């Protein structure tokens, strides 16, 4: 979705009325804006290059808190305070308590928008990125669960009379061979190092490539066979006894995946709230953009004629080609004012 | 057509270079470096694969700076036996391959010259492959660069030297400038002698030699933002090679941002999908990881292939990749940060 | 309060500068332009130009600002007035 | 001292971890940048700071900033350096503190 | 001072070059220089007298594995300026510096 918001100043506010008569074209709404503080004629334009920034920073900080939709579960259900964009565009007006008029609109009056879009622009990259962690984590978590017999954790394989307790004198190593090397691994098995046991060979879990299996040997004899595993093919994984913090790695799979949900209804609400606060900062500083530019290119005998314009599509050609005979003979880009929005988020 | 011929020259080296594709190690002969402690250990599970007793009369105090050199100096050996033994039609293929280095070691050897410096600096600090122990007036060259530029004339870098005139490597252009324009010279001369030798070594090898310029075309243009060079310096720096060259060169040239490098390779859809390193994560692949992952799988391509000459580019550019795994294994291993000692490229 | 600056520029853009110069203050300026005669040439900037006045007043103080930008991107010489 | 002897004993452990990255992706660059020293772009100035009316000399770092190393690889490498730069900035930032 | 030393190691000096510290004014001298496993013991002592005492040199780095070679050489240096710290290298972290020595 697009939009084109354009003032065309000097009865003067019922040739308005006559581009709704153009029914090809726009419904040229009123959409009125309240009078603001004047009395400035440097500060007016050296406004002009701050609400230039101002305008297109607050427009790339919505931009991105909509790209962050889906990550939540294309979604278009941002409301601004019960009402659609099309519905508020219709309907839009100043607040005169968020953005007072009694204050100065140059500086007064954006630096309270300006300070609030800062602080939702801080609390959106603060506080988001640190719900990512814990979806980071949460994507190690089936990747500690995944592959052969190697990659994976033993957190569902553990059994108590697959390895030798009070190990002063043992050790229970979880060897793995493939299954074409698994004839040539048993008639080796006790010959790979001195003080092996030759009978202690049980594969307890198997894979569709390789093997699984425990041999039990003593404590000093596991590292010159398991230098002898790798010259025959034989994969010997470190064991020990943090299956029962692996076993609270399977309740921390379920504590992150509690950690996502909780926060899930928490940053949802908040970027219900800060995202129609922030798109209404663009309009509000979009109206202060608006009422620049129009005193300046009209006349200031005490305030210009207000008003603004709906969006069209795919006649924008001749829609600007009607509206260039009208506003030629004004003067002496366009020829009037004019500033480009863009109603779609993404 | 061209297989009822060509072993009639290159019938016996051929079949040697796949005998050293038997040498490279695979993801078994990886599994077992990666569980070694130290570099004394290195040397152990080493001597399992075809490298064995090349270590054997080094030190006892084994530091990475020896497995480096003496990792790259049997590389060296390996291709200077298969240049020696070469006929014409291969041997000017063959030094095509040495032109990357030679290139390399030119630039080295006008630093010592801006900065008065000698024939120290060629010895111990050059590329062996590329090396300049025949042409003899460059070795006793002292002349600040101009009367050395004749001499270079005297060199098989001659034909690429037609884009950098004397008074240009003479403290007018940055030292990178006259890399980059030597080796966008370099490869379009490359691409054209690979097609004049046409048949199966121009299909197996032509492929290679777009994503080389494709490579260049990416990584240029993005280490160029924050630098001093401008949009038609860096235009000059583009091979005309590529699969991007009539169309993504014209707007690499105008993108000053990354992600205006992120939606012209979206066009191409072997080049989308590699740009997905994404290094806003701690830890992952970045884009040259991910370059490095296309540049061998190209290369592996290459030995499907059987009459044809890209068997032997195939070879040093997967030796070079041996030099950069096994010491990154090293480096990981002397310095026991072995968290990211899986951030290797697995190629065989 | 203020608001006087005044310099000179070429002939050949006179027509080209007033019509830029006017969107760029987004108007409030009274830009009186005023011909010579046979040309003059200065050494590095302008050779052989029939030149022309030229004084933009604006009365802003801060549109000088903008019309510091405007006269060098034209090529125009300003004086003490 | 003692507690930032031990902060660049990690400090140090991954500025050099960052150089072995950066000759995993582009080459050798140890003869490029010996070769290419110039001038400085880390400098120091001596300030005076006084406990109990004895003068100690500290030292405060400021950068004059113009890289002679701002094109170095740009075709293999640039992304491990720059991520290399910034690590031994970033020790050279803690070191004069500590000196 | 101004400037920043550096004697270091082979690997040490080209990461601190990248870091901004190296000047090369060829007048005087070079502000760094690499040591190789051919270099004698003589050579070292030799730019450490360059570097206490020249104008500009404020700080100076080394490793400790070569400050070892020249022991006899910083213990005797006992003043303020310039400062002489010890780095870690490959291999060779931290045992015991000349400044903790001074307690």
């Amino acid at each position: 979705t697009e939009f084109w918001l354009i003032s065309a100043p000097g009865t003067w506010e019922k040739l308005h009325a006559a581009t709704t008569k153009n029914n090809n074209l726009a419904v040229s709404s009123k959409f009125n804006i309240p009078d603001l503080k004047v009395g400035t004629l440097d500060v007016l334009v050296g406004l002009s290059d701050e609400l230039a920034k101002l305008d297109a920073f607050v427009e790339g900080v919505v931009k991105k808190v909509a790209q962050y939709m889906a990550d939540v579960l294309k979604v278009q259900e941002n409301l601004l305070a019960n009402g659609v964009d099309l519905v508020t565009y219709i309907t839009r007006f100043q607040w005169d308590m968020a953005k007072y008029p009694i204050k100065q609109s140059l500086k007064n009056i954006s630096e309270i928008i300006a300070k609030g879009v800062t602080q939702i622009d801080n609390d959106l990259k603060s506080r988001a990125s640190a719900y990512n962690n814990l979806k980071g984590n949460l994507q190690n978590l089936e990747r500690k669960n995944a592959g052969s017999l190697l990659t994976r954790s033993l957190a569902e394989i553990v059994k108590k009379d697959d390895f030798v307790l009070d190990s002063e004198y043992l050790v229970t190593l979880l060897v793995v061979v493939p299954k074409l090397n698994h004839n040539d691994w048993i008639k080796q098995y006790e010959t790979l190092a001195e003080m092996v046991v030759p009978r202690s060979s049980n594969v307890l879990s198997e894979d569709q490539d390789s093997y699984l299996c425990n041999v039990t040997l003593f404590r000093k004899a596991v590292d010159d066979f398991r230098h002898k595993a790798r010259e025959n093919k034989f994969i010997v994984r470190d064991f020990q006894y943090n299956e029962e913090e692996m076993k609270a790695d399977k309740e921390e799979m379920n504590r992150l995946s509690t950690d996502k949900k909780k926060q899930f209804g928490p940053l949802v609400r908040w970027l219900k709230v800060n995202f129609s606060e922030a798109f209404i900062a663009w309009i509000h500083v979009k109206a202060l953009r608006v009422f620049v530019e129009s005193v300046l290119r009209y006349g200031l005998p005490v305030n210009f004629q207000a008003m603004l314009l709906q969006p069209n599509k795919k006649t924008m050609k001749k829609l600007r080609e009607v509206l260039y005979e009208l506003y030629k003979h004004l003067d002496s880009y366009y020829p009037y004012v004019y500033y480009k929005i863009d109603c779609n988020l993404l | 057509f061209p297989e009822l011929y060509f072993n009639v020259d290159n019938g016996y080296l051929e079949g040697l270079v796949r005998g050293l594709k038997a040498g490279v190690l695979s993801q078994a002969d990886y599994l077992n470096l990666v569980q070694c402690e130290t570099l004394e250990d290195l040397k152990l599970h080493l001597q399992s694969t075809d490298y064995g007793n090349f270590l054997a009369n080094e030190a006892s105090p084994l530091t990475v700076s020896v497995i480096d050199d003496r990792l790259k100096e049997k590389m060296v050996v390996e291709f200077r036996h298969m240049r020696n033994h070469a006929y014409e039609p291969l041997a000017s293929f063959l030094d095509f391959i040495t032109y990357s280095y030679m290139i390399d070691n030119v630039i080295l050897l006008i630093t010592g010259t801006l900065h008065q410096r000698s024939i120290a600096e060629l010895v111990p600090k050059c590329h062996p492959l590329g090396s300049f122990e025949q042409m003899e007036a460059v070795n006793i060259a002292q002349t600040p660069a101009e009367l050395y530029n004749a001499i270079l004339v005297d060199t098989p870098l001659a034909a690429f030297f037609q884009d950098c005139i004397s008074e240009q490597d003479l403290d007018e252009m940055n030292i990178e400038i006259i890399r980059n324009t030597l080796y966008k010279a370099y490869l379009e001369s490359f691409y054209k002698f690979c097609t004049l030798l046409g048949g199966t070594t121009a299909d197996a090898m032509c492929p290679i030699l777009e994503f080389e310029a494709d490579r260049r075309a990416f990584i240029i243009t993005i280490n160029s933002f924050g630098t001093e060079l401008s949009k038609e310096d860096r235009a000059k720096l583009f091979p005309h090679c590529g699969r991007l060259y009539p169309e993504g060169l014209a707007q690499l040239a105008r993108a000053d941002d990354y992600e205006q490098v992120k939606n012209v390779a979206d066009y191409y859809p072997e080049y989308k999908l590699l740009f997905e390193g994404a290094g806003s994560n701690p830890g992952d692949k970045t884009l040259e990881d991910r370059f490095f992952e296309h540049e061998v799988k190209l290369n592996k391509l290459a030995f499907l292939n059987q009459f044809h000459f890209g068997v032997f580019y195939a070879f040093v550019k997967l030796k070079e990749q041996e030099c950069r795994n096994i010491v990154w294994i090293a480096e990981c291993i002397a310095q026991r940060h072995r968290a990211k000692i899986d951030n290797y490229i697995p190629i065989f | 309060r203020l608001g006087f600056v005044a310099g000179v520029i070429n002939r050949e853009r006179i027509p080209t500068f007033e019509r830029m110069l006017w969107r760029v203050c987004r108007g409030n300026v009274f830009l009186r332009q005023a011909e010579i005669e046979n040309p003059l040439e200065d050494p590095v900037t302008g050779d052989y130009v029939h030149k022309s006045v030229f004084i933009i007043f604006f009365q802003g103080d801060q549109l000088k600002n903008r019309v510091k930008k405007i006269c060098e991107g034209f090529r125009a010489s300003l004086y003490p007035c | 001292i003692i507690e930032t002897k031990m902060l660049m004993g990690e400090v140090m452990r991954e500025a050099a971890f960052s150089l072995a990255e950066a000759k995993f992706t582009a080459g050798d660059f140890s003869t490029t940048v010996i070769q290419n020293v110039n001038k400085a772009q880390v400098k120091i100035r001596a300030k005076k700071d006084n406990v109990a009316g004895v003068t100690l000399p500290v030292f405060e770092h400021y950068h004059e900033g113009t890289d002679s190393y701002e094109l170095t690889g740009l075709a293999r490498g640039g992304e491990q350096l720059a991520k290399l730069k910034r690590n031994y900035a970033k020790a050279v930032e803690l070191l004069v503190e500590l000196a | 001072g101004k400037l920043i030393a550096v004697i270091g190691d082979e690997d040490t000096v080209t990461g601190f070059l990248l870091g901004g510290i190296g000047e090369l004014n060829k007048n005087r001298h070079p502000n760094f220089l690499v040591v190789e496993k051919d270099t004698t013991i003589n050579e070292i002592e030799d730019t450490f007298r360059q570097f206490l005492n020249r104008d500009d040199i404020g700080i100076i780095l080394i490793n400790q594995y070569i400050a070892e070679m020249v022991r006899h050489a910083l213990d005797a240096h006992q003043r303020s300026i310039p400062a002489v710290l010890e780095i870690p290298s490959k291999e060779h972290p931290y045992d015991a510096a000349k400044d903790s020595i001074l307690r």
